C-alpha cells in the first residue's frame, strides 16, 4: 500500500498504513517511490 | 466454599435487610461451584470513623470476601476513603450509589475498589456522540481550573485530533476566576453561534450561565452541553440554567438500587466463580485491620484480574483496568420547558440511541426572542432532482454537499407508527435550498413526506408536500413541485426555476 | 477563642519544635483576640490506625488545618494518604510537609490538602530552563508507567508545547521491571542524546545498569534525572556525570514546620476577620456533613504569601502546591556530587564550578548526533523500482541497458 | 453499472482523490467493492 | 458597487444581551459609525471588548 488515513477498528484512531505508516512510525527515514503529492498527506510529512 | 459478600446500605432508601438477603435468592445456580451468603446491613451516616469501624467488623466477624457499597449522600469524598480501605484489607468494593458511585480519577495500583459509574472520558465521548449525532461540528470548550478540567480538555482534543468528522473545534476558553469582574468578558464575547461544552461545577456552572445570558449566549441557536458534574441533584435546578441544556450522567431513573445491588452481587459472585474455575480456592480474608500484622499481605491470587472479564444473566458488566464501567449505563438528559430534566438519549453497547431524531427548538428563556429564522421544509425524493441515500459508513455522518433530512420510515406494516431515520439529501433542489439558506440567512429541518405524493386533493383535503405546506406543517415544499392552477389557488409558489411541462416518452 | 490546630509528625521531639513554632507565630500574631492551641500526634505503622488517629485525636479536638509529614522510618509509600483523606472528608486543609509525591497534586482525590515542597513532577521545569539554557531540542524520556511517571511526563510535555515541540521518544517502563534493556536498545538507534529519567530508585538503579552495558553512558550522552535517581541505591549505580536536582530544604523537617505553622496562623488570622465564620465539626462519629468554611479556608491558605520563611517565599499555586522553589543542581563528578548551579524560583544560574558532561569531556556535548544512515522505503513500481529475487551468492545479475551502461541495484 | 467495471489501488492517492471528490462520490462507491491490491494485479486484471 | 451588508441600530443599553448579538453580526472591515460622543466612547469600548 503507498499510503491512507484509515480508521483502526479500536477507539476509531486515524492511521496511516504502508508507506505513509512505516515513515510517520520511524521505521523509515525517507520515500524513493512513486509517493503523489497531495493534501492529505502533506499535512503530516513534508515532501521535496 | 462459601463466599460471604457484605451489603452496605442507608436508612434513606426503604430497602431492609431481610430484602438484601432475598435478592440472592434466584435458585438457578447462580454459583456453580460455590454459594454465596449475603449479609446485609444499614448504617445510619458515612463518615471516616464509623465507615471504618463497620468495614473492619465486617471483615473480622463475618468474614466477607467482598463488599457492596451502596451511599445515600452525594460526598464524594466517601468513594476515595472506600478505595484506601481497599487497599488496606485487599476486600473488592464495589460504589453502587450515591457517593461511592462518584468515579475517582486514579485509584491505588494495590486496591480493589470498582465504581457503578462513567468517567469524565465517557461522559465527553457520548458528548460528542450527541454532537456529531445533531450535526453540531463546530463548537466552542468552556472550562474552568475545576479538579480534571486538564484530563477534559485533553480527552476532547485528542477524540478532536482521531476522528474523521469535521470536529470544527473554534477555540478553548479557561475562566480563571473572576467570571464578572474581568479578563472573562474578553474570552467569552469570542463565542459565536456553536455549542458550548462546559466542564465546572454546579455553583459554578451557575454564575457561568448567568454570565453567558448576560452575554447573549443562550439564543435558540446556543446548545450548552455539560456533564454529569454541573447537573449533579436532578430535584433541584437553578434559575440559572437554560431550557434545553444538554447534560449526561448516570440514570437514576430506570437503574434502581435494588438492579444495583442484584448486579453488584452478580459481579462478586462471577468474578470469584471464575477464579474458582481458574485458581484453587476463595482465598480466606484478612485477619483484622488494626494488629500491623507483619507480612507483605500481598494475596496470592486476586479478583482484580477477574473483575475485567464478567459477564453476568444478559449485561456485559465489565470493568477496565482504571476501575470504569466498559458499558456503563449513561442517559443523556435536558432542561425541557417545564424546567425539569427530560431523559432524553441512552448510551447502550457503544451506541447513543437518542429520542428526537431532530433536535425540537427550545425556548432558553420566557425573554428570548421567537424563533423566525428557523424553518420546517418538506421535500420528496425524485430521481435527478432529490436523491436521498444512507448516512457515510467511513464517517457516520451526511456527506459533503448533501444535508440531513430525517424520513419517517415505519418499522413494518403490521405496526401503524415509524420512526425517524436520518438519512443524506442532495440533488438539484438540495442545491437550491442550500443556496437560499446561504443569501437568503435563514436555517431549514429537511424532512422527506409520508403522507402523499408530490400533493393531491382527495376529499376536499390535499397529501403530499402541498398538503404539508397548506396545514402549516411545513414553511416551504423544496422539491420537483409543479405550478398548477389549483396548488396556486392554494398554496404560494415561488418563480419557476426550471421549465418542466408534461411530454410524452416512446421507445425509439 | 481558642483556635486548634493538628499537626501528625515523625517524632517527639518534632512535635515539641511545633509547639514552639506555635507559641513563637501566636507571639508575633497577638494571642488577645485567637489563641492558637497545637495538637500532635506521632505517625502508626498501621495505614487504619492512623485514619482512626486522626478522628480520635486530632478531628475529636476540633483543628482548623493538620501538618503531616513523612515518618522516621526510611519507608515513603504515600504516608499521609489516610490523614488527607480523613481530613479530606470534611474539607479540612492538610498541609504536607515533606511528601513530595505527585498523586497529592491531584484535588478531584485529595479535596484538602496542600504541601510546602514541590511535587517530584515540578521537577521537569527544571529540565526545561536547562534544554534552554543548554539549547537541546531533542530528548529522550524514560518514565515510569505508574502515575509519578505519567505525570512528570504529561508536565513536561505540557511546556514543550509552548516551545511547539516533542520529545523525540517517551518510553515507558513498569516499576520494578529487572529486565529494561528492550527500550534501551529503542532508544540507542534514535538521534536524541539527551536522556531524562523519572523513575524510583531501585528503577533508576536498573535502568543505570541496564544502560552501562549497552555503553549509553559514555561521551556524547547526557543525562538529566531528578532527586530520587541520585539518592540511595540509584547513586551507587549512576553514570558519572548524571545530572541531578536536590531540594534546598526538602528533608528539613523544621524549617518546613515552621514555615507552615507561620503561614497556617496568618491564613487562620486573616480568615477569622470574615462573616459568617463555621467552627470545624468535633470527632468523626455522629458528624457526617463538611465544614462549611472549609473550601474558604483553603482558598484562603493558597492565597497567601508568606514573607519571610524558612525555606523562603511560601507561595502555593492552583494546584495547591508549593511555588518557586529552590533546586540545587548537582554533577556527579568522580562518584561524588558537586553543585555545578542553582536553579532559583525561575532561573537556572551556574556557579564556579565545571560541569564534567559524561565521558569526561567538559565541552557542552551536543544534543543529538545526526545519523547518516537513513532507512529507505520503497514499494515495487514496474517502471520506478523493478524488484527481482536475488541469485543463489546473495546478488543479483548484473544487466546493461542498451547503451552498454550497467544497471545499478541495490 | 454492473457490466462495465472499474477500480484501482486500494489505500493509494487516487484513491484519495476519488474520496476527497464532490460529484465523483456514485462512481468511487462503484470502485470500493472492486479496489485492487497491487497496480501490477490491477494492470493483469485489465490484460485477460 | 456598493456591498451594504447590515443596518444595526443600538436602541437599547450597550451592555446587555442585545447589542451583543447585534454587534457580533458585523463581518465587514468597515464600520460606519453614528452616535454622539459619549455613546461613541461606549461603543467603541464594547466592540475593542
Ligand atoms: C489543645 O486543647 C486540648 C483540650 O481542648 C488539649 O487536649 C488534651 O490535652 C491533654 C494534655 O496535653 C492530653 O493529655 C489529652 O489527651 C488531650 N485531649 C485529648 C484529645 O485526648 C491539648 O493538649 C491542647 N494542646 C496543647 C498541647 O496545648
Ligand atoms: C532482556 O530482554 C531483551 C529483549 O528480549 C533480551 O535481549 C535479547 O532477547 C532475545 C529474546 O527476545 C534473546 O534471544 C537474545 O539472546 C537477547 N540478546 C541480548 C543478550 O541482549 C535480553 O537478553 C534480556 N535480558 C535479561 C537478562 O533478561
Ligand atoms: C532568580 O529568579 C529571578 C526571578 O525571581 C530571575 O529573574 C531575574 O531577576 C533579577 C532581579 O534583580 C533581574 O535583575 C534579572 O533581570 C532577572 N533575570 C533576567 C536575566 O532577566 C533570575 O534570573 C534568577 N537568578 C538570579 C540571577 O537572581
Ligand atoms: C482490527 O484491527 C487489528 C489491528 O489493525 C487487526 O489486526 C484486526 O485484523 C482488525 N479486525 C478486523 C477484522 O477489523
Ligand atoms: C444508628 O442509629 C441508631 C438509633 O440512634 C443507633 O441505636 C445505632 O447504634 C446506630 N448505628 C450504629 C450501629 O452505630
Ligand atoms: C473471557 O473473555 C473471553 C473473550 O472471548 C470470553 O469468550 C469468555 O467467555 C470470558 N470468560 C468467561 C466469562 O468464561
Ligand atoms: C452493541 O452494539 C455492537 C455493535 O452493533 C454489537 O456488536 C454488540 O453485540 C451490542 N451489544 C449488545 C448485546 O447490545
Ligand atoms: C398494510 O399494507 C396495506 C397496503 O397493502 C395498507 O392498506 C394497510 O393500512 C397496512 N396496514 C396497516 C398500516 O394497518
Ligand atoms: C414485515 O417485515 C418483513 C421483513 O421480511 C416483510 O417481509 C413483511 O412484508 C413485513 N410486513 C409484516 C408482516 O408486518
Ligand atoms: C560498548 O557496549 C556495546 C554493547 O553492545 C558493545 O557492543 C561495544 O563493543 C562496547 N564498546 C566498548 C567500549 O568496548
Ligand atoms: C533544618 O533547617 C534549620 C533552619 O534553617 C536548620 O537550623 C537545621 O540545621 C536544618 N537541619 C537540617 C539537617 O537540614
Ligand atoms: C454570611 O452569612 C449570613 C447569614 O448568617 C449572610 O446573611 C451573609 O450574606 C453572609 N456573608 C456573605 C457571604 O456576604
Ligand atoms: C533561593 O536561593 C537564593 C540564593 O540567594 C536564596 O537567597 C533564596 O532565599 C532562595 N529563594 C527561594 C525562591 O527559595
Amino acid at each position: 500500500k503507498f499510503g491512507t488515513q484509515e480508521r483502526v477498528n479500536n477507539s476509531n484512531k486515524k492511521e496511516w498504513n504502508g508507506m505513509m505508516g512505516e515513515l510517520l512510525s520511524g521505521q523509515a527515514d525517507m520515500i524513493v517511490a512513486p509517493l503523489t503529492i497531495n493534501n492529505e498527506r502533506a499535512q503530516y510529512i513534508e515532501f521535496s | 466454599p462459601a463466599l460471604n459478600i457484605a451489603v452496605l446500605l442507608g436508612h434513606s432508601h426503604d430497602v431492609t435487610e431481610r430484602e438484601l438477603r432475598n435478592l440472592w435468592g434466584p435458585e438457578q445456580a447462580t454459583g456453580l461451584p460455590l454459594d454465596v451468603n449475603v449479609v446485609a446491613l444499614l448504617m445510619n451516616r458515612t463518615d471516616p470513623k464509623s465507615l471504618i469501624t463497620h468495614v473492619c467488623d465486617l471483615m473480622s466477624g463475618a468474614r466477607i470476601h467482598g463488599l457492596v457499597f451502596g451511599d445515600d449522600t452525594d460526598q464524594e469524598a466517601v468513594a476515595q476513603m472506600l478505595d484506601f480501605i481497599s487497599s488496606q484489607t485487599f476486600i473488592p468494593i464495589l460504589g453502587i450509589h450515591g457517593g461511592a458511585s462518584m468515579i475517582m480519577a486514579d485509584k491505588d495500583p494495590t486496591s480493589t475498589f470498582f465504581q457503578f459509574g462513567a468517567s469524565i472520558q465517557q461522559q465527553a465521548t457520548v458528548m460528542l456522540k450527541i454532537m456529531q449525532d445533531y450535526d453540531w461540528h463546530v463548537f466552542s470548550l468552556v472550562t474552568t481550573i475545576f479538579p480534571g478540567y486538564r484530563d477534559f480538555i485533553s480527552f476532547i482534543k485528542t477524540t478532536v485530533d482521531n476522528s474523521f468528522v469535521g470536529w470544527d473545534m473554534q477555540n478553548v476558553i479557561t475562566l480563571d476566576t473572576s467570571f464578572e469582574d474581568a479578563k472573562t468578558q474578553v474570552q467569552l464575547k469570542k463565542i459565536h453561534s456553536s455549542v458550548i461544552l462546559l466542564y465546572c461545577s454546579k455553583d459554578e456552572a451557575v454564575l457561568i450561565l448567568s454570565e453567558a445570558r448576560s452575554l447573549g449566549l443562550t439564543g435558540y441557536d446556543f446548545f450548552w452541553i455539560v456533564p454529569s458534574l454541573v447537573s449533579g441533584n436532578t430535584e433541584l435546578i437553578p434559575k440559572e440554567f437554560p431550557s434545553g441544556l444538554i447534560s449526561v450522567s448516570y440514570d437514576d431513573w430506570d437503574y434502581s438500587l435494588e438492579a444495583r445491588v442484584r448486579d453488584g452481587l452478580g459481579i462478586l459472585t462471577t468474578a470469584a466463580s471464575s477464579m474458582l474455575e481458574k485458581f484453587s480456592y476463595i482465598p480466606e480474608a484478612k485477619a483484622s485491620c488494626y494488629g500491623q500484622a507483619e507480612k507483605p499481605e500481598t494475596p496470592l491470587h486476586t479478583l482484580h484480574q477477574f473483575m475485567v472479564n464478567v459477564t453476568w444473566d444478559g449485561k456485559d458488566l465489565s470493568f477496565t483496568e482504571e476501575g470504569y464501567q466498559v458499558h456503563p449505563r449513561l442517559v443523556v438528559i435536558v432542561l425541557n420547558k417545564d424546567r425539569e430534566w427530560e431523559k432524553v438519549g441512552k448510551w447502550e453497547n457503544q451506541t447513543l440511541s437518542l429520542r428526537h431524531a431532530v433536535w425540537p427548538r427550545y425556548k432558553s428563556f420566557s425573554d428570548c426572542e421567537p424563533d423566525d429564522n428557523h424553518l420546517s421544509i418538506v421535500t420528496l425524493e425524485e430521481a435527478p432532482f432529490v436523491i436521498v441515500e444512507d448516512i457515510d459508513p467511513l464517517t457516520e455522518t451526511c456527506v459533503r454537499n448533501t444535508v440531513p433530512c430525517r424520513k419517517f420510515v415505519k418499522i413494518n406494516n403490521s405496526t401503524n407508527e415509524g420512526m425517524n431515520v436520518k438519512k443524506c439529501c442532495k440533488g438539484f433542489c438540495i442545491d437550491i435550498l442550500k443556496k437560499l439558506s446561504r443569501t437568503v440567512k435563514f436555517t431549514y429541518d429537511l424532512y422527506l413526506v409520508t403522507n402523499g405524493k408530490h400533493g393531491k386533493k382527495v376529499n376536499n383535503v390535499w397529501n403530499g408536500m402541498i398538503g404539508e405546506v397548506v396545514y402549516q406543517r411545513a414553511v416551504m415544499a423544496v422539491g420537483s413541485l409543479t405550478i398548477n392552477e389549483e396548488r396556486s389557488e392554494v398554496v404560494d409558489f415561488s418563480v419557476p426555476f426550471v421549465e418542466t411541462g408534461i411530454s410524452v416518452m416512446v421507445s425509439r | 477563642k481558642i483556635v486548634n490546630i493538628g499537626a501528625v509528625l515523625s517524632t517527639r521531639k518534632h512535635e515539641q519544635m511545633f509547639r514552639e513554632a506555635v507559641n513563637q507565630a501566636n507571639k508575633r500574631h497577638g494571642s488577645w483576640k485567637i489563641q492558637l492551641n497545637a495538637t500532635s500526634v506521632t505517625h502508626k505503622p498501621n495505614a487504619i490506625q492512623m485514619a482512626l488517629s486522626v478522628c480520635e485525636d486530632l478531628i475529636s479536638s476540633q483543628v482548623y488545618a493538620i501538618l503531616v509529614s513523612h515518618p522516621p522510618t526510611p519507608n515513603d509509600h504515600f504516608t499521609p494518604t489516610p490523614v488527607s483523606y480523613t481530613a479530606g472528608f470534611y474539607r479540612i486543609p492538610v498541609l504536607g510537609l515533606t511528601t513530595r509525591m505527585s498523586i497529592y497534586s491531584d484535588k478531584s482525590i485529595h479535596l484538602s490538602f496542600l504541601r510546602t515542597v514541590p511535587p517530584y513532577s515540578h521537577q521537569s521545569s527544571v529540565w526545561f530552563e536547562m534544554m534552554r539554557v543548554y539549547n537541546w531540542n531533542h530528548i529522550i524520556l524514560l518514565v515510569s508507567d505508574d502515575h509519578e511517571g505519567r505525570a512528570a511526563q504529561k508536565r513536561l510535555e505540557t511546556l514543550l508545547e509552548e516551545r511547539e515541540s516533542k520529545a523525540e521518544k517517551v518510553l515507558q517502563f513498569d516499576p520494578g521491571t529487572k529486565n529494561v534493556t528492550a527500550l534501551l536498545m529503542e532508544a540507542r538507534e534514535l538521534e536524541a542524546r539527551v536522556i531524562i529519567l523519572s523513575a524510583s530508585e531501585d528503577d533508576a538503579a536498573t535502568v543505570y545498569r541496564a544502560a552501562a552495558m549497552l555503553n549509553m553512558t559514555g561521551s556524547g550522552y547526557v543525562w538529566l534525572v531528578g532527586e530520587r535517581e541520585i539518592s540511595g541505591n540509584a547513586l551507587r549505580y549512576a553514570p558519572d556525570g548524571i545530572i541531578g536536582l536536590q531540594l534546598i530544604n526538602g528533608k528539613n523537617e523544621s524549617a518546613h514546620i515552621s514555615d507552615a505553622v507561620g503561614v497556617v496562623a496568618q491564613a487562620v488570622h486573616e480568615l477569622l476577620e470574615k462573616e459568617n465564620i463555621t467552627d470545624p465539626p468535633r470527632g468523626c462519629v455522629g458528624n457526617t456533613n463538611i465544614w462549611k468554611t472549609g473550601p474558604l479556608f483553603k482558598r484562603v491558605l493558597m492565597s497567601s504569601k508568606y514573607a519571610d520563611g524558612v525555606t523562603g517565599r511560601v507561595e502555593f499555586n492552583e494546584d495547591g502546591d508549593r511555588k518557586f522553589a529552590n533546586y540545587s543542581i548537582m554533577n556527579l563528578q568522580n562518584r561524588k556530587l558537586v553543585q555545578v548551579g542553582i536553579y532559583n524560583g525561575t532561573h537556572v544560574i551556574p556557579n564556579d564550578r565545571k560541569i564534567i558532561w559524561p565521558g569526561g569531556e567538559t565541552e557542552k556535548p551536543r544534543g543529538y548526533q545526526m545519523s547518516t544512515r537513513l532507512k529507505i522505503v520503497t514499494i515495487h513500481q514496474e517502471p520506478f523500482v523493478y524488484v527481482k529475487p536475488t541469485m543463489s551468492d546473495g546478488t543479483c545479475k548484473e544487466e546493461f541497458t542498451v547503451n552498454g551502461d550497467p544497471v545499478k541495484k541495490v | 453499472s454492473d457490466k462495465f467495471i472499474y477500480a484501482t489501488v486500494k489505500q493509494s492517492s487516487v484513491d484519495i482523490y476519488f474520496r476527497r471528490q464532490v460529484e465523483l462520490s456514485t462512481m468511487y462507491r462503484h470502485m470500493e467493492k472492486h479496489n485492487y491490491e497491487s497496480a501490477a494485479e490491477a494492470i493483469q486484471a485489465v490484460r485477460d
